[PDB]
RNA sequence: UGCGACAAAUGCUUUCCCAUCUCGGUGUGGGGUUUA
RNA sequence: UGCUGUUGCUGUUAAAGGGUUCGUAGUUGAACUGUGGGCU
């Protein structure tokens, strides 16, 4: 469904690099700031339950300094933090 | 019958059981209440119409009356409105001005020479304040949906919300049946600094 | 006074309300307005200086609001409007005042090269009365 | 002074897009610029957007996704027969494959694939991709 | 922090500092107020209040009323 | 000159100074509207 | 030969912004009168 397709049907692509959450530009091969995070979901006891949630950040967002805001409004609509009290 | 002098003319031969039944209630009036006895004497309607709301059960009667008598009947439309629904139980009266459109012209020439109050926009944003008089418009704005509609929303005073809360889906529909746009409404609480408020 | 002829940059004014209608505790009839604007301007005020009585010491924000016309429209229907624009009456009142100072203190260099903005800034303004037949043709200004 | 509205919106709209913003407002508005975003807004460029009222020239408030690359404004506004869409394609935008050229002409404000279609000329007034 | 910002649904207290022609929908600053004969007076009026005697004193910005008569804000 | 009929985008049962002297309808037992 | 540049050049230091203003031809110039509706 994503990439390039012939009229014939294939797929002519190489790769699909990833497209950031964030930014929602794609994140070249020689990028070295870019970063994966992975959050463990936690059961109602209150231990891991072996699942995780990943994030990708571009890496000019973190030369900005601003990659500490756009993981604040991630995880909110995730649902993964509240907010107010 | 001396009754029939509030209507037009044209009209006092075979009024409509609404037209008349109207007229009673405004003679009587006009010789019964202190502050409507001294401009109703000058004062006349021309039509009466009847419009049915779906989902609802209180109905809507529209009132039409000449351009002639606009600062007459702004003076008095408050009392006149609750006057007529007494009389009139599970009913709601609106007073329109009956207002003429010129169509908007294509030659440059033409376009400059027509009179501004006489244009669709000035006369639907006239008729949407004759249904909401006591109240006052302070701010409105359009919303264009990806799909490609636009729909309009109006923001009233939150200072009145109690008075025009129940009668916000009749005057919707209503000016839908007279214009044919789609209005919606909302409240502002300190419209100075755009403060919309939720219940 | 602030972008043609001269460096400010200066932003000051009134800013105008969206809700266009008067107060429900003004109790003055548009009749009663009309004659006030008209009583003010045979005690010689001018069309600036009516609407600031008003505003003041009377309650009313806007004539227009009011009564539906603006102030210069209500003069000129009276058959009081002033001979000559009022913008134009007081810029040639200073280029008059100008010259009387320049004839004693004729080495004043600063104030002929104030006088040379005000009398251009004055062909312009004629030039644009002129043209919507607010002055006679051949006015003309005399220094 | 300001000489053309709607080259100010566009490169209000660039700017914004190109430093990742998520909303950008516009003024002055004009009925021109609200064809040109519903134009960009059916392809999907541009998300919802909203018109206020001031009793003047009012303001926009629009909602971008992160799908513009740029958008720009020609001027002056140049005629285009329908022989010189070609011609227009080739010098404005990346690719054959997308991208659009809107035009005004006397059947409204479209892009130069639906003008095309219908066989009608007129005038640029910008691009998008 | 935490709360995203919407461009057409400010929230009060930025817009609040607002410079009166930079809101989204600019406005006067200005009111009118009765004192107490009673007379209306603007709140920054500029030329001579008289009631007998002078009420207010102009002002670079806000008129200065005089002391020993009472004054109320009038509403809307 | 009189007469009949109908309109009117702005009230001639006008303006102007001349003077002379508690109930009902409505929304949820309470609220808000007109009136007393 | 994008070293004559409409498409399409350069002007802080390489060649090149007039000492500063006013100003007539000329070129350029803000918003607005406009969402048709109902049926299967
Ligand atoms: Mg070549
Ligand atoms: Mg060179
Ligand atoms: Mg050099
Ligand atoms: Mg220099
Ligand atoms: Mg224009």
């Amino acid at each position: 469904t994503i990439g390039m397709f012939n009229e014939e049907g294939e797929n002519v692509d190489l790769y699909i690099p990833r497209k950031c959450h964030a930014t929602t530009t794609l994140i070249e091969a020689h990028d070295h700031a870019a970063v994966q995070i992975s959050i463990a979901n936690v059961g109602p006891n209150g231990v891991i339950n072996g699942t995780t949630t990943t994030l990708c950040i571009a890496g000019y967002l973190r030369s900005q300094g601003e990659s500490d805001h756009a993981i604040n409004h991630i995880t909110i609509d995730r649902g993964i933090m509240r907010i107010k009290t | 019958q001396p009754h029939l002098r509030k209507l037009r003319k044209l009209k006092r031969g075979k009024p409509s059981d609404l037209e008349e039944s109207v007229a009673k209630a405004l003679f009587e009036l006009e010789a019964s209440h202190k502050t409507l006895r001294q401009e109703l004497p000058r004062f006349h309607v021309n039509t009466v119409r009847e419009v049915k709301v779906p989902r609802s059960k209180k109905t809507v009667l529209v009132v039409f009356y000449p351009l002639r008598f606009l600062m007459l009947v702004r003076k008095v439309q408050r009392a006149l409105t609750s006057e007529l629904e007494k009389r009139h139980p599970g009913c709601l009266v609106m007073l329109v001005a009956q207002r003429q459109i010129t169509k908007r012209p294509t030659d440059v020439y033409k376009l400059q020479k027509v009179q501004r109050s006489k244009t669709s926009t000035a006369v639907f944003e006239n008729i949407l304040n004759d249904m909401i008089y006591p109240s006052d418009v302070v701010g409105r704005r359009w919303r264009c949906r990806t799909d490609g509609s636009k729909l309009m929303k109006v923001f009233l005073d939150a200072r009145d919300r109690k008075r025009i809360e129940s009668r916000l889906r009749a005057v919707a529909y209503v000016y839908k049946q007279l214009t044919h746009r789609r209005v919606s409404f909302g409240f502002m609480w300190n419209p100075k600094l755009q403060q919309v408020s939720t219940r | 006074m602030v972008r043609m002829h001269g460096n400010g940059r200066g932003k000051a004014s009134s800013a105008l309300p969206y809700r266009r209608t008067p107060p429900a505790w003004l109790k003055i009839a548009s009749r009663n307005v009309v004659k006030m604007v008209c009583k003010s301007s045979r005690k010689g005020m001018m069309p600036s200086q009516i609407g600031m009585e008003l505003r003041d010491s009377m309650g009313i924000a806007q004539v227009k609001n009011v009564t539906g016309r603006k102030i210069l429209r209500i003069l000129k229907h009276n058959g009081l409007a002033p001979e000559i624009p009022e913008d134009l009456y007081f810029l040639v009142k200073r280029a008059t005042q100008m010259r009387k100072h320049l004839e004693r203190h004729t080495t004043d260099r600063d104030t002929k090269y104030r006088l040379i903005l005000v009398e251009s800034r004055i062909h312009r303004l004629a030039r644009y009365y002129k043209r919507v037949k607010q002055l006679p043709p051949t006015w003309k200004y005399e220094s | 002074t300001m000489m053309s509205v709607l080259a100010n919106a566009l490169r209000t709209i660039a700017s914004a897009e190109r430093r990742g913003k998520r909303q950008v407002l516009i003024r002055p508005s004009s009925k021109v610029v609200v064809k040109f975003l519903q134009v960009m807004q059916k392809h999907g460029y541009i998300g919802e957007f909203e018109i206020i009222d001031d009793h003047r020239a009012g303001k926009i408030v629009v909602n971008l996704n992160g799908r513009l690359n740029k958008c720009g404004a020609i001027c002056p506004r140049f005629d285009c027969a329908t022989t010189d869409y070609e011609k227009w394609m080739k010098n404005i935008l990346p690719s054959r494959q997308f991208g659009f050229v809107v035009l005004t002409t006397s059947l409204g404000i479209m892009d130069h694939e639906e003008a095309r279609s219908r066989n009608t000329g007129g005038k640029v007034l910008g691009f998008f991709y | 922090g935490f709360f995203d910002a919407d461009l057409s649904y400010p929230t009060v207290r930025t817009e609040r500092m607002k410079h009166k022609r930079r809101r989204l929908v600019q406005g006067p600053n200005s009111y009118f107020m009765d004192v107490s004969q009673v007379t209306v007076v603007y709140s920054h009026a500029t030329t001579s209040v008289e009631c007998s005697k002078k009420l207010c004193r102009p002002t670079g910005g806000k008129a200065l009323l005089v002391e020993g008569c009472g004054y109320r804000r009038k509403p809307d």
